[PDB]
């Protein structure tokens, strides 16, 4: 869409209702008169338009109201409660722009950030900018968290997020005009190329993927039309609902051939007794060959009785040949048939082995979008944020995705080496107890107003665990935290002196010898300026391959890659990188999944923030003090970094209203 | 409400697969015995029918006989007449039958006589004559 209603769309909100966070700001608005309404979203969506033509400047109030046309400039009260409610929700004046009001000269309340990636950073950066006091204590040495950048010489490569999705309602899109990130779109095409290093013809590529993609809709088929969530007490994966549908494919393949040699049984079976039919015809066609012979013996002039024979043998002789020939006639058409049967058989097979190891290069990539095995992810809800995909080739951040980050921590307070080791939380306030990392019996105490955790859900899954609560996660909040799905996907970086691969072609796939090894270097990127490939390890082999070690893994590597262009062709790397996500105490794994049995829900469960009781009993109570952000925690924009920042917005608004008040929602 | 084409899912079968762990591999292991034992009755049904086609070599060459392509006639010869009423007392009502063995009366001109005739050949008692083989 284009004007005020592009301006909506490109901050994912409809141009023509109001929203419920609106309606909950807005009661007296929503709950009257049609028109006022129009006036409540014409405001709103040109107020974000006017944000969206200039991301780099505070938008004010002011401003906006200077912009505003008559009549709806008229009510000022309107104009600046949405105002308000936009820049406090994080719709407006978000990430790096140039302040025009300068900060609150005292700042009011205390906030500690745990973890200083992009939700974090983005929250932090948000409560400094409405005059809150931030601190962020981070456990790595640098911010970004999983957004991780090798730098190296020239060499550049990301470890972490790499692929901004879409421009089109990604809040990223405003980032990337106040940040430099060089974005360049990724070419959509890849060749395949098998075990042994042969390019898989245009033939296979094209038929494989399209049964790819009808196993996909057969299972959304089973799910939403057959309702086959749960089998036994269990709930389906996508995965077992994947084998489910071939297995059936398989099964028709089978009942095909059946019908067909079972219309050739019967046929061979008419024959036969019509040529049962003919041997007795022809047996009997002799005999009386033979009686009017003998009756012919006796020749004329002869009594009429032996005249009778004669003719009386020679009629049913005749009869009994004319027979024959309509049997006879017949047997043609039915050996005709049966040619006909015998030329179009029904197909042999589902899939060959070669077919079915390049749909598991299909499955692999899906393994690889969705960091888990498919066997983990909920048939019903795997693709629950598939309706909020955004518009726009996908992009790679070519300076590396960093950039960002460390953006967002300009004029921040980060603790870096400081890994909280508790969290307390009591009617009165908060303390966070941390070390450090490089000396860990030297200890750090915060106390502030709220905690916002920032975890990686893996962190939050540990056993036993990194982080005490004080007092402990209601049963809601930690039972949610273990039935959502924390997965895993690595990366190798292969820094090289010259290069040796298609330049016009981002991406390659390599096709795994067993189902088994499907994600073990399944696919490779060229992205960067530099010569730089970069393998993915994916499914079931991201957990496996992290306890080999780098020499063996780069060793694969370059084994496939002789295999694709000859062992004269590709050098030994200058440099390799190889992540290990699981096994960082930090992260424990790349991003979270909808796991099987569990539900987008869940994810609203994580956001919700914690009231602590009170102190003294029968005291009122308290504020909520802990609150909660991350990728774990946005379910319309899960496991990605727009949903990162996404959540942190969310979190800092819901922070001020909370300790700051909220004007705008009277 | 409708599977992708050429996808096959029905109710039913999906019943059938899930019920095990090995049931997946139970029906499919049995229609390969299905299919193995109709390829097989194939091969047999293929060996007699080819001995069956080896007995029928030659054809019915041999045991052809020549056509009389005799005109019809009105006149009824006292020839004619007694192979008629032999006709009869071996073919019934088959007037068809009849008028080849007379070979120049059509089927008309026999039905015809069975009237004329019935009385003074006693066409009924050479009737019941035929019924009682
Ligand atoms: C391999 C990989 C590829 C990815 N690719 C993409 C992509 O292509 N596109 C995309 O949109 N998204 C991608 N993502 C997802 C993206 O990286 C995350 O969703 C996002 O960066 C998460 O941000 P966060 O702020 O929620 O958590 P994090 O960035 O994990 O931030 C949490 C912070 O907490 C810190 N921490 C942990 N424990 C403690 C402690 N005890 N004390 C203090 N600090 C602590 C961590 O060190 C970290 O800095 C990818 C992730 C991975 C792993
Ligand atoms: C985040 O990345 C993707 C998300 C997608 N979401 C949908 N949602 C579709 C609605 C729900 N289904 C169950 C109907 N469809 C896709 N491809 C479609 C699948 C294949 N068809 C064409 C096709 C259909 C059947 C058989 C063969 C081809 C069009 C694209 C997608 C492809 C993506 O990246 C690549
Ligand atoms: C219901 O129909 C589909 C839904 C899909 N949903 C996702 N979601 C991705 C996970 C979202 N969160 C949880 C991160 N991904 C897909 N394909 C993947 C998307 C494209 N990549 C390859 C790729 C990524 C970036 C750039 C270029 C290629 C692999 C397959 C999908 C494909 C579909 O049909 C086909
Ligand atoms: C090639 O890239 C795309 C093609 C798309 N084609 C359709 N065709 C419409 C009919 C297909 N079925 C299977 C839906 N819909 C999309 N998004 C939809 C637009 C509106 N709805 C409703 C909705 C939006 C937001 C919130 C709630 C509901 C879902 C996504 C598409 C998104 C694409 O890029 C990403
Ligand atoms: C959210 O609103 C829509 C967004 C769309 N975005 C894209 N592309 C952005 C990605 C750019 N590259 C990477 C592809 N393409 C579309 N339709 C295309 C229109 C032409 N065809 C055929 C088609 C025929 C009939 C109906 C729908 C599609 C395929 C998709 C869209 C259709 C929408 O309305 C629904
Ligand atoms: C919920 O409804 C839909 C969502 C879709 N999402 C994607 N996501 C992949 C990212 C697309 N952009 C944002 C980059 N792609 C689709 N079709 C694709 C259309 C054709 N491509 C191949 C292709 C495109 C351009 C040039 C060459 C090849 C594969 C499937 C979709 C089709 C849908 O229903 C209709
Ligand atoms: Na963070």
């Amino acid at each position: 869409p284009s004007g005020v209603e592009g301006a909506a769309f490109q901050s994912r909100l409809p141009h023509d209702r109001m929203t419920s966070q609106e309606a909950a700001c807005f009661p007296d608005i929503i709950s009257g008169p049609q028109q006022t309404q129009k006036v409540f979203l014409f405001i709103r969506n040109r107020t974000l338009q006017l944000w969206l033509d200039n991301p780099k400047i505070q938008l004010t109030f002011e401003a906006t109201l200077q912009q505003l046309e008559a009549p709806y400039n008229s009510d000022t009260v309107l104009v600046h409660r949405v105002h308000s409610y936009l820049e406090r929700h994080g719709l407006i004046n978000f990430g790096i722009y140039k302040r025009i009001k300068p900060l609150p000269t005292k700042k009011t309340g205390k906030v500690i950030i745990i973890g200083s990636g992009v939700s974090g950073l983005a929250a932090a950066r948000q409560l400094q900018s409405f005059g809150m006091d931030v601190t962020l204590l981070e456990a790595r040495d640098r911010v970004g968290g999983r957004v991780a950048t090798f730098r190296k010489g020239n060499y550049v490569a990301d470890l972490g997020a790499m692929v901004v999705t879409g421009l089109g309602g990604n809040p990223m899109a405003v980032v990337s005009k106040q940040v430099n990130m060089e974005l360049a779109k990724i070419k959509q095409k890849c060749p395949l190329y098998e075990a042994n290093g042969q390019a898989v013809p245009k033939e296979k590529d094209e038929m494989v993927e399209q049964e790819f993609n009808r196993l996909l809709e057969a299972t959304s088929y089973l799910s939403h039309q057959l309702d086959f969530n749960v089998l036994n007490n269990k709930p389906v994966s996508l995965g077992q609902a994947l084998e489910v549908v071939i297995q059936l494919q398989e099964k028709h393949v089978k009942d095909e051939q059946i019908e067909h040699w079972k219309k050739i049984v019967k046929t061979q079976e008419e024959l036969k007794e019509l040529l049962n039919k003919m041997v007795n015809l022809k047996e009997k066609i002799k005999e009386l060959h033979q009686q009017y012979k003998e009756a012919s013996e006796v020749k004329p002039p002869r009594d009429i009785t032996a005249e009778f024979l004669v003719k009386s043998k020679h009629r049913d002789l005749t009869a009994l040949c004319k027979e024959y020939d309509e049997l006879a006639e017949t047997q043609g058409k039915l050996e005709e048939k049966l040619q006909e049967l015998e030329a179009n058989p029904p197909s042999d097979v589902y899939l060959s082995s070669r077919d079915r190891q390049i749909l598991d290069w299909h499955f692999a990539n899906l393994e690889f979008a969705n960091a888990t095995p498919l066997s983990t992810l909920s048939l019903k809800h795997w693709d629950q944020d598939d309706d909020f995909e955004f518009t726009g080739s996908h992009l790679t951040v070519r300076n590396g995705y960093s950039c960002v980050p460390v953006a967002l921590a300009e004029g921040l307070d980060i603790k870096l080496n400081t890994a909280v080791r508790q969290v307390r939380y009591t009617a009165s306030g908060c303390e966070v107890i941390a070390v450090n990392t490089r000396s860990t019996s030297q200890t750090f105490i915060y106390k502030c107003d709220a905690v916002l955790c920032t975890l990686p859900l893996g962190v939050l899954k540990q056993q036993p665990p990194a982080v005490q609560f004080v007092p402990p996660l209601p049963e809601w909040k930690t039972s949610a935290v273990q039935r959502m799905g924390f997965g895993n996907l690595n990366k190798v970086v292969l820094c090289f002196d010259r290069v040796f691969w298609d330049p016009s072609v981002n991406l390659f796939g390599h096709v795994g010898s067993t189902t088994a090894s499907r994600g073990e270097l399944f696919l490779f990127w060229n992205l960067y300026k530099a010569p730089i490939l970069l393998a993915l390890v994916a499914g079931e082999a991201a957990g496996i391959m992290e306890n080999i070690s780098d020499d063996v893994i780069v060793g694969r590597c370059l084994a496939i890659l002789k295999g694709i262009f000859g062992s004269s062709a590709v050098p030994q790397p200058k440099e390799t990188v190889v992540s290990r996500w699981r096994a960082d105490p930090w992260a424990r794994g790349s991003y979270s999944y909808v796991a099987a049995g569990s539900s987008g829900n869940d994810y609203d469960l994580m956001a919700q923030p914690i009231t602590p009781g009170p102190s003294i009993p029968g005291a009122p109570q308290p504020i909520p003090r802990l609150f909660f952000a991350g990728e774990h925690t946005i379910r319309n924009y899960p496991a990605t970094v727009h949903g990162a920042l996404l959540s942190g917005l969310r979190e800092a608004g819901r922070i001020a209203d909370q300790f700051l008040g909220a004007m705008y929602t009277l | 409400r409708k599977p992708p084409k050429g996808m096959f899912l029905s109710q039913e079968d999906v019943e059938a697969v899930s019920a095990n762990a090995t049931a997946a591999t139970t029906v499919l292991r049995q229609l390969d015995m299905e299919l193995v034992s109709v390829k097989r009755q194939i091969q047999n049904i293929k060996q007699t029918n080819s001995a069956l086609k080896e007995k029928l070599d030659g054809g019915i060459e041999p045991y052809r006989l020549p056509e009389v392509i005799q005109k019809c006639n009105a006149r009824w010869t006292t020839e004619e007449q007694l192979l008629a009423v032999q006709a009869i007392r071996k073919y019934g009502r088959d007037f068809q039958a009849i008028s080849d063995v007379i070979g120049n009366k059509s089927v008309v001109q026999v039905k015809n006589f069975f009237v004329n005739y019935r009385r003074r050949f006693n066409i009924d008692e050479v009737l019941q004559e035929w019924e009682a083989e």
